[PDB]
């Protein structure tokens, strides 16, 4: 034994235990999700209200990269911010040289190679976040989810955090019941419901819902936060479904 | 101002039958001022002989450098360096200073100890090898030396005939150059004997 | 005060390969330093290189790339290609912005076929069936433009190449002496024809200048110690 | 990141042993047998092409490598370590010799350069020693024919004949009985094939045996004509057919 | 040098002369100035031959690596890479490049990158020393959405005049046609275009 | 026992971290196969999409390294993509420096050298992947060269990689023992793909739908992957005889 | 700086160096000692660009003194002159070269011989019976060529030196304010306080 | 246990013990309170002395005319982080003629602290910070943890016995948020809040440290007899 | 991180000893014995090759005795590969000195330089020391004939007669017994070979197991000659001294 004391060490199984321990930090975090719709993507996250003293709507979790990509993550929040900062540098250098905004698959690999690089040495720690991200490019909508190992795939729907099992089951129903697809406005409503349903794993404290979206028709392919009336409409829809 | 003609001097080398000759004047000057009449420009490392004309500080520096390098060569190779090999070492060494060169005109002379073949070679300040069969010239009276050698030289001269030819080539070339002369030395080189002769010449 | 020789160098493509040729004069200013230098160089067994301009730079650059080509050939377990030598030469030369005054005709054969390129000191390259370089390039090109045709044989290409070199030899003061030729045919070993033509032989002198022994006045004799 | 292993991974134990070098030698001991024999007019180096799979094309895996036109190398131990050493050996023959002297290095000095590289992997920070022993055969004008062994420590020794790897103890005894100072190259090849047969279990033919010689100059392998002094490489790898011909006279 | 690129109904065509001079000496009378940086992205080069070759080789490398990772690059992307090299190294470069390409989404596009390293997307572009003499002719005769044959005639007539007046231009007129159908090379000899 | 944590020798002369990297190679539970035709090189690999929320078009272990070279990977995807990005960078650089397309065997050797370095340098871990490179080389013709975490590489007539490599390998061995040639004697790549899929079915004892397989094909001057519908056409032809 | 002369006689080396320091318009000093003792039996005089002369001389002095302490041994004049030459040969291809010409007068205690070395700012070294730097040689060498003998006494050397200085004072346009004369022999270094 | 030797090591449950131990240093530190209204933001800090001869360790640091913080834990780490904030506030003013937003200041502090939690050789910061400011979106209060977690709040407290003050502010939330245009009453609420964290000792004239920033109020620190009015 | 695997090669023990130096010295105690003996008219270097083979090419082999320059040679005890690294550095130092001063490097200056390099590896860098002990035999015109030894600590000392490698305790006692100040080279040659003959772990001392060298002013007149003995010459001196 001792294989789990140092990053980048293969166990006799062929496993990197330090990466697996980073996953435990992700599983300990709040629930975040992503839904791929007809012409875009919708991101939503559970924000635990630890105290009444938290200013509502102020501690924003979802982050924009460039102007067309949204990023949300569960686990160690600072690690997620560090990853987004890198992503923003990657997107800037891509656009600088190639003019066009970074395509979502291209951006996915940039984050992927960076996270994977933190599993190659014992002088760094793996990322304590799973990141759900995506947006609209020239080939359409894309949704990705990226793990501490650097592993990522494309998704129809994605979920991570403490209530991921609940969320995944809900996402799987949507995929089965809508083979033709989901509209952006439908996806926002469904995202609100799934976070509310996934909040049962975090039922002790109450929470605040945060939603964002990129849609070719609804936002001109730009990342925007769901605010005001549209947000309240989604909250009402969600509250109606849990009762 | 021109570094290759501040100090003055000349070297000439010739091949003969189973022998080579290398010769130089003895003058070191500061332009018009004669400074030394004992500044020899021919050196040797084992059986390989090197003459160097041009800027005198570089002449001294390169001699010290090639002594340095041929001494390490011998310790590692367990044998004395040959004229062909040394020629490449001189070329390599000069070209490493391509954009800050030594202002010199080196001349190699010697006999390969295994084949017995006579060898001479010349270089520009930057390492370009001139491997002539007949003769190599260098220095502030190189034009004069080319003229003398072209008319006086004939192939397969015996050591003692080659001595006369190269001596007369040097002497009469040097007497038509203000910055050359003040004495002269001639090396006659055979496979296992080398004779060194200082010549009598005018001292102006 | 570095050597920059006058030269005539040419390259001619033919049926089953390529031929290059050169004169054999090396100049120092108006003075002929070497009356029989070798301007045809090797890069690899079947890739050869004719050089003009700054003599030290042509030799140095041809040897460096030739060295890296040999290591590349051993690494890849493949015979070296002319385009590899071309690409390595031009990227080297371009990096130094023309301060390495090497002007080359590259020619050879490889698994891809037979090739003929020219490279300029600043790092530009050209392709052609017939090319010329050197102070006698215009004299040589005049001959090439007059007599070159498509589908030359081996013997015709050698004749055309050497005729182009001869035009330089006679009409250009920078070029002279002999004609070297190297033939690189596909499926065969490359044949280097040192002093293929020798039309400038020195005539018998009117008089022998062998001195009577003792003519030179001597001050000192001494035996030199070469042994350990 | 940054390589933060700036300390030696090979160190002296209380008994004075350098553990990592001893263990590297143990890896060499597990390696397939290779040998070298020096004759009056040549040298031979040989090994078994232990094919990992019959689907593998073992001709694409060269255990015997040309380092210079007149120098060749074979090994026992870890193949990948050998391959990178061959790359470094080829390059150092140019950078530290041919680009300086305009000629290829003598066998002993190339061996010295390879030895230095292997020594440095024994002392430098954050690296392990190379897990190979090399046998380097070569010729040069002033030293004639020579054969050298290089070990993981960086130590090298000249041999008349030797063997390394799996069955080296038995093979060296076999070579001691057969070797004399009057052997011609063909006699050395014959003895090499006899010696190598003892350590080989399965198939023994030109396709399962790799054999090269340092012998006469091969002007046919030069690739060009015209320069009298250039007469071609002395290193030559024997073909599958050439080996089988000598296995009938075995 | 006389170079141009013209967009038309089915895509874009690049045109060039074949003369390369060293002073008044024609060093190469059969130069190929139409260079391929990607399958259907080509460029015309003017200025320092060493510089434009070096730039083109780097761009070809960049687009090859781009393609391996992200698939076929746009013509805009290629022009951006050219511009990045030309702009950032403006002090050490003498390069005037016209970039022409065919996408299926965007169709035929032409970008010109003059000495300073600026970019200009145009319906057609002219450059090189010979271009000065045909500004009047090209401006009067260019139409958008020409046919392939009309565009070949326009380029042939334009470069004919550029060659006629510019001593630095001459030889053959080379052309490369970029459409959905593929890549077609054309060549026109003096005896053809001089009598136009 | 820190000789098991970093790439230094054990008392037996072994590198345990290399051996454990070989074990990580089978973590995906995917088998791959490569064979050579007359004019082509075919590589097939199992495709498993265990989650319904995944976009199946993005799940791949076959990579287009260059125009001519394709690469299938056996091992976790993060290390696979690490190797893929590097191989692409190396191939592009090679072409820029040496003026011709990087050969398949040369790229394999280069990646093998990089792997060898990870087995000797302590700060770098081995990649837990086996890389199978395929192309139709302009000099050597159809080519299969495979690299592993030890830094070993070699050319193959045909090869197999994964948990059930032995079953596939023996199956392939038996076929080439019959035919007595180093390749599949077939004109079209379509039939070479059909051969590859047929022999994987025989060896593994499992049937495949169009979504259970992933196929790469190398021809002269290009490597390309087949779509699900291209694979379906292949599967139909196999079933119809 | 201006005139520096050297003469090697039978048993000693004599160095003569001018006393004037002129900064353009005015003579700022007329008692300047343009010399440094490198070791007990080795003296170095110097002339060249302002600032660099003293900076170089003291730098050499510090290095020879360091060697002397480390090895408990005095380097030969030949060894010291070689060290100095290398420093100047190194300097001439520097960013800003030392513009300094030197004479090194030493007595070799091993060989029991005086030795005079002349080295210019390029690193051009020559061993001479007598030497100078700048224009000093132009006026004095014809006198030295005539009168010099290798078996001269120290007193005869000083007399020949006086004749040289007199010719300098007659034909040189500049007033160099006389010379400081020092003698290097087997007993070390001493200054002739009346000249 | 086996996983607390450095910051580069996760535990089997996914914890970072070095960061948790750094968090523990804040709990040992003296109590400090932060609270705000819509016009003003206030810091109140209980300063700690070594003994009766010693001075009381300063807790509040000014970062700009519109921003500053209070500290609890390792004071030298607060000096490093506050210096960094000063520079960032200063960069924003010099380059962009723009006062640095309090929220952006929090993001910068988060990222600076994060780098010390993922690399070998370093250590986490051992201090907690309460940042108050008034910018273009009004009054703000931030809580910084050396884990990297920065949180925007109406009120809070950090240090030893901070739970008492935090519960009080949670009760008083609806009252003190409405104290607009009355600096003295907002400070009173803060002084009453920090009083819920005192045991054995009470607020004296050299014990108490108060800071305030607001609409027409530059960040100013009150110590000595300037806080006697509030005792 | 990396600290975990650091052996810390440059630390004191509680007793104030350098672990790695001590263990390197233990390694050297198993190396073939090398002996240096200084006489009034020259120096002798004698050294035993380690258990050799009949197939070893002896006449081209060198593991013990190395030339640093024309005046200075060394005998090696320990890791041969480590020794060659230091030997090449010493050869370069000698040439650097010769270029700088135009005089051959004094023996002690060369010895001090190499010994300082060894010292550095014991104080900084975190690398293992060189497992080598040298015997330096040399001549200069200041001190004449000199013998020195250096070991992995970088400490060096001067000697009249000295041994390094295996059985130094037994060898040093034998040398101390028979050495005299007025001894000559031919006598020293005999003492060295007699000492090796008694201390050797082999059954008998033969020519193929020895390397031999002399530094003599037996060079014609006012100069010094190094003589690395050939296998036949070692065989002859063994017969002459009556060992075989
Ligand atoms: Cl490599
Ligand atoms: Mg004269
Ligand atoms: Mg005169
Ligand atoms: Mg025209
Ligand atoms: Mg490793």
């Amino acid at each position: 034994t001792g294989y789990d004391l140092s990053n980048s060490v293969f166990s006799p199984d062929g496993r990197n235990f330090q990466v697996e321990y980073a996953v435990k930090a992700v599983e300990n975090g709040t629930t975040s999700i992503g839904i791929k719709c007809n012409d875009g993507v919708v991101f939503a996250v559970e924000k635990l209200i630890t105290s009444k003293l938290l200013v509502p709507q102020k501690n924003v979790k979802i982050q924009v990269v460039d102007r067309h990509i949204g990023c949300v993550y569960s686990g160690l929040i600072p690690d997620g911010r560090h990853l987004v900062n890198r992503g923003r540098e990657e997107a800037a250098s891509f656009k600088k040289l190639y003019k066009t905004p970074i395509p979502i698959p291209a951006f996915a690999d940039r984050l992927g190679q960076y996270v994977q690089a933190h599993t190659l040495y014992n002088s760094v720690r793996p990322f304590g976040v799973s990141t759900i991200f995506g947006g609209v490019d020239k080939n359409g909508a894309h949704l990705y989810m990226l793990e501490p190992s650097g592993s990522y795939w494309g998704y129809k729907g994605a979920a991570t955090g403490k209530g991921r099992q609940s969320a995944k089951a809900e996402l799987e129903k949507l995929v089965d019941h809508h083979p033709e697809g989901l509209s952006a406005r439908e996806a926002v409503k469904q995202a609100a419901k799934i976070i509310y349903l996934a909040h049962e794993d975090n039922k002790e404290k109450d929470f605040e819902l945060e939603i964002s979206w990129c849609s070719l028709s609804e936002t001109n392919g730009l990342h925007k936060f769901v605010k005001g009336d549209l947000l309240q409409e989604a909250i009402d829809f969600a509250q109606k479904e849990i009762n | 101002s021109d570094p290759s003609s501040i100090n003055g001097g000349i070297v000439v080398a010739m091949t003969g039958k189973d022998c080579v000759a290398i010769a130089c004047d003895l003058r070191l000057g500061s332009q018009s001022l004669g400074v030394s009449n004992k500044f020899e420009k021919i050196f040797h490392y084992g059986h390989v002989f090197l003459g160097i004309t041009g800027l005198a500080t570089d002449v001294t520096t390169l001699n010290e450098m090639f002594r340095y390098k041929t001494n390490l060569y011998k310790l590692k190779e367990e044998r004395a360096i040959e004229p062909e090999t040394f020629t490449q070492l001189v070329s390599s060494s000069l070209y490493e200073r391509r954009f800050g060169p030594y202002f010199v005109g080196p001349v190699v002379a010697g006999i390969n100890s295994k084949s017995g073949k006579p060898f001479i070679a010349g270089f520009d300040l930057i390492g370009c090898i001139d491997e002539a069969k007949d003769f190599i010239v260098s220095g502030t009276a190189s034009d004069q030396l080319f003229g003398m050698c072209e008319s006086l030289y004939e192939p397969n001269l015996e050591p003692e005939d080659l001595f006369e030819t190269i001596s007369q080539a040097l002497l009469n070339a040097a007497d038509r150059d203000a910055l050359s002369g003040w004495g002269a030395v001639v090396y006659i080189i055979k496979k296992d004997e080398v004779v060194k002769r200082y010549l009598k010449m005018r001292q102006d | 005060k570095a050597t920059s020789t006058g030269a005539t160098i040419v390259g001619v493509k033919f049926n089953n390969g390529v031929v290059i040729a050169a004169d054999t004069r090396s100049t120092q200013g108006p003075i002929v330093a070497d009356k029989n230098c070798a301007k045809l160089h090797r890069i690899s067994p079947k890739i050869w290189c004719a050089g003009a301009g700054t003599a030290a730079d042509t030799e140095a650059v041809t040897q460096l790339i030739g060295s890296n080509i040999e290591l590349h050939s051993l690494y890849t377990s493949r015979e070296p290609r002319v385009v590899s030598a071309l690409q390595m030469l031009k990227q080297h030369l371009f990096k130094y912005q023309g301060h390495i005054g090497a002007y080359l005709i590259v020619a050879g054969v490889d698994p891809t076929g037979s090739h003929l390129f020219s490279i300029h000191a600043h790092g530009s390259t050209d392709v052609g069936y017939y090319l010329s370089l050197g102070s006698g390039s215009l004299a040589a090109m005049a001959v090439l433009e007059s007599h070159w045709k498509q589908d030359l044989t081996k013997e015709e290409a050698i004749k055309l190449a050497s005729d182009a070199i001869q035009a330089g030899i006679w009409n250009d003061l920078g070029s002279g002496s002999n004609v070297d030729v190297c033939v690189m045919e596909i499926g065969k070993d490359a044949e280097y024809l040192r002093n293929y033509l020798t039309p400038n032989v020195r005539e018998e002198k009117q008089k022998s200048y062998k001195f009577p022994r003792g003519t030179t006045a001597v001050l000192k004799e001494s035996i030199v110690n070469i042994c350990d | 990141m940054t390589d933060r292993y700036s300390f030696s991974l090979t160190t002296f134990s209380p008994s004075g042993k350098l553990g990592q070098i001893d263990y590297a030698l143990t890896a060499v001991k597990q390696g397939v047998t290779s040998l070298g024999i020096k004759a009056t007019n040549g040298v031979v180096i040989a090994t078994e092409k232990k094919s990992s799979s019959p689907l593998a094309m073992s001709e694409t895996l060269s255990k015997v490598s040309l380092l210079t036109p007149d120098i060749g190398a074979v090994y026992s131990g870890m193949g990948p370590d050998y391959r990178v050493l061959v790359d470094k050996s080829r390059k150092v023959a140019h950078t530290s010799y041919k680009r300086i002297y305009g000629e290829y290095p003598p066998t002993k000095l190339l061996v010295s350069e390879v030895a230095k590289i292997m020594q440095e992997a024994t002392q430098s920070g954050g690296v392990r020693p190379f897990g190979v022993s090399l046998l380097i055969a070569g010729h040069d004008e002033f030293n004639g024919f020579s054969l050298y062994q290089v070990d993981p420590s960086g130590s090298y020794f000249p041999w008349k004949a030797t063997a390394i790897g799996k069955g080296s103890v038995a093979a060296k005894t076999f070579l001691e009985k057969r070797w004399n100072d009057e052997l011609e190259l063909e006699d050395a090849i014959h003895i090499a094939l006899l010696t190598l047969k003892e350590s080989v279990e399965g198939e023994f033919n030109g396709d399962t045996i790799e054999l090269a010689i340092i012998g006469d100059e091969n002007p046919d392998l030069l690739g060009y004509t015209g320069i009298p002094t250039d007469k071609g490489p002395r290193f030559r790898k024997l073909t599958s057919q050439e080996i089988n011909d000598r296995l009938e006279a075995l | 040098t006389s170079i141009m690129a013209v967009t038309f109904k089915d895509g874009v065509i690049l045109g060039a002369d074949s003369r390369t001079t060293t002073g008044a000496y024609i060093a190469n009378r059969v130069t190929d100035k139409l260079t391929r940086v990607h399958d259907k992205i080509w460029c015309c080069r003017s200025g320092s031959a060493a510089d434009t070759q070096a730039i083109a080789d780097i761009v070809q490398y960049h687009l090859e690596l781009y393609t391996s990772q992200y698939g076929t690059p746009s013509t805009e992307t290629a022009a951006s890479v050219f511009k990045e090299l030309c702009y950032e190294n403006k002090d050490n470069l003498t390069a005037g490049i016209i970039v022409a390409g065919y996408d299926d989404k965007n169709k035929g596009e032409v970008y010109t990158i003059p000495l300073g390293g600026s970019v200009h997307k145009l319906p057609y572009a002219i450059a090189g020393s010979g271009s000065t003499f045909i500004y009047g002719y090209c401006d009067k005769n260019f139409r958008e959405n020409m046919s392939k044959e009309e565009t070949v005639d326009f380029i042939k007539h334009s470069l004919s005049q550029a060659i006629k007046w510019d001593g630095s231009s001459g030889g053959v007129i080379r052309m490369v046609v970029l459409t959905a159908a593929g890549v077609e090379r054309l060549i026109f000899y003096p005896d053809e275009y001089e009598q136009l | 026992g820190y000789d098991r944590h970093i790439t230094i020798f054990s008392p037996e002369g072994r590198l345990y971290q290399v051996e454990y990297a070989f074990k990580a190679t089978n973590q995906t539970n995917i088998n791959s196969l490569a064979v050579r035709g007359k004019d082509c090189t075919v590589v097939i690999s199992q495709k498993k999409v265990p989650d319904k929320l995944l976009d199946p078009t993005t799940v791949s272990y076959i990579f287009c390294i260059s125009r001519t070279i394709g690469m299938v990977v056996n091992g976790p995807i993060p290390d696979a993509r690490n190797a893929a990005l590097r191989a692409k960078a190396e191939a592009a650089e090679f072409r820029y420096k040496y003026g011709y397309d990087m050969p398949c065997d040369v790229l394999a050797k280069r990646m093998a050298n990089l792997s060898q370095i990870y087995t000797q340098r302590a700060y770098m871990r081995p990649l837990g992947v086996i890389l199978t490179f395929v192309s139709v080389d302009e000099e050597l013709g159809p080519s299969i060269y495979k690299t592993d975490p030890a830094g070993y590489y070699v050319g193959y007539k045909a090869t197999a990689t994964g948990p059930k490599q032995q079953e596939i390998t023996t199956n392939l061995e038996n076929h080439f023992k019959k035919s007595k040639i180093d390749h599949i004697n077939e004109e079209s790549w379509e039939k070479v793909v059909e051969f590859a899929i047929t022999h994987m079915i025989d060896a593994l004892g499992t049937e495949f739908s169009k979504n259970d397989l992933e196929v790469g094909v190398a021809t002269k001057d290009k490597f390309f992957t087949l779509s699900a519908e291209n694979i379906e056409e292949r599967l139909v032809a196999i079933a119809e005889q | 700086m201006d005139i520096i002369l050297g003469i090697r006689v039978q048993d000693s080396v004599i160095l003569a160096s001018s006393k004037a320091v002129t900064r353009g318009i005015s003579v700022l000093k007329d008692s300047d000692d343009k010399t440094r003792q490198l070791s007990p039996h080795t003296l170095m005089s110097f002339a060249g660009e302002a600032g660099d002369t003293v900076q170089f001389a003291e730098y050499i002095q510090a290095n020879i003194q360091l060697y002397s302490i480390r090895e408990d041994y005095e380097l030969s004049p030949q060894a010291v002159s070689s060290f100095v030459r290398q420093e100047l040969a190194k300097s001439i291809r520097s960013r800003r070269p030392y513009q300094v010409n030197v004479l090194i007068g030493g007595y070799d205690k091993k060989k029991n011989k005086p030795e005079l070395y002349q080295i210019d700012y390029l690193g051009t070294k020559v061993e001479l019976p007598y030497g100078a730097h700048g224009y000093s040689g132009f006026y004095t060498f014809s006198l030295l060529d005539h009168h010099y003998r290798p078996d001269m006494t120290t007193e005869e050397g000083l007399d020949l030196l006086k004749l040289c200085v007199q010719e300098l004072e007659k034909r040189m346009p500049m007033d160099f304010k006389g010379v400081i004369v020092k003698i290097v022999d087997k007993d070390g270094i001493r200054q002739v306080d009346d000249f | 246990n086996n996983y607390d030797g450095d910051t580069v090591t996760f535990s089997p449950t996914g914890r970072l013990f070095q960061v948790e131990y750094a968090l523990e240093a804040i709990k040992q530190g003296s109590v400090t309170v932060g609270l705000r209204s819509n016009t003003h933001a206030v810091l109140v800090a209980l300063k700690r002395n070594a003994d009766e001869l010693s001075s009381y360790q300063k807790k509040i640091i000014k970062c700009d005319e519109h921003m500053g913080l209070s500290l609890a834990g390792l004071a030298p780490d607060a000096r490093v982080l506050s210096n960094y904030l000063r520079q960032q506030c200063n960069y924003s003013s010099l380059v962009f003629n723009r006062k640095l937003a309090v929220e952006r200041a929090g993001h910068l502090l988060c990222d600076k602290a994060q780098k010390n939690t993922q690399s070998y050789g370093g250590r986490p910061y051992g201090v907690g910070l309460l940042i108050i400011g008034y910018d273009k979106s009004g009054a703000h209060l931030l809580e910084f943890q050396p884990s990297g977690n920065v949180t925007e709040l109406y009120g809070t407290a950090i240090g030893a016995r901070s739970q008492g003050a935090k519960t009080y502010l949670e009760r008083t939330l609806d009252t003190f948020i409405k104290i607009d245009g009355n600096p003295d009453e907002l400070i009173k609420a803060g002084v009453e809040a920090i009083s819920q964290s005192l045991r054995d000792e009470s607020l004296t004239v050299d014990n108490l440290s108060i800071a305030i920033v607001g609409k027409d109020t530059p960040f100013t620190i009150y110590d000595g007899e300037a806080v006697a009015k509030y005792i | 991180g990396s600290r975990r695997y650091d052996s810390r090669t440059t630390i004191f023990s509680p007793e104030g000893r350098l672990y790695q130096v001590e263990y390197a010295l233990e390694s050297i105690s198993h190396a073939g014995t090398a002996i240096g003996i200084m006489a009034s008219d020259g120096i002798v270097l004698a050294a035993e090759r380690k258990v050799t083979s009949t197939l070893l090419e002896q006449d081209t082999s060198t593991e013990k005795l190395y030339k640093l320059n024309d005046k200075i040679a060394v005998a090696v005890a320990g890791l041969t590969a480590d020794a060659e690294i230091l030997i090449n550095t010493a050869r370069i130092h000698a040439q650097n000195y010769l270029k700088t001063y135009n005089e051959d490097i004094p023996v002690e200056i060369l010895v001090r330089r190499l010994s300082d390099i060894k010292q550095g590896y014991t104080q900084h860098g975190g690398l293992r020391p060189f497992g080598v002990s040298f015997i330096y035999a040399g001549y200069d015109d200041r001190y004449g004939y000199q013998l020195y030894t250096s070991n992995p600590s970088g400490n060096y000392t001067g000697w009249k007669a000295i041994s390094v490698g295996a059985n130094t305790s037994a060898a040093q006692t034998l040398l101390q017994m028979d050495y005299k100040d007025d001894m000559k080279v031919d006598d020293a040659i005999e003492l060295a070979l007699k000492t090796l003959s008694k201390t050797t772990d082999s059954s008998a001392l033969t020519y193929d197991r020895l390397e031999f060298a002399t530094i003599r002013k037996g060079a014609n007149d006012g100069e010094v000659y190094q003589k690395i003995f050939k296998p036949q010459e070692i065989k002859d001196i063994l017969v002459k001294t009556g060992i075989t």
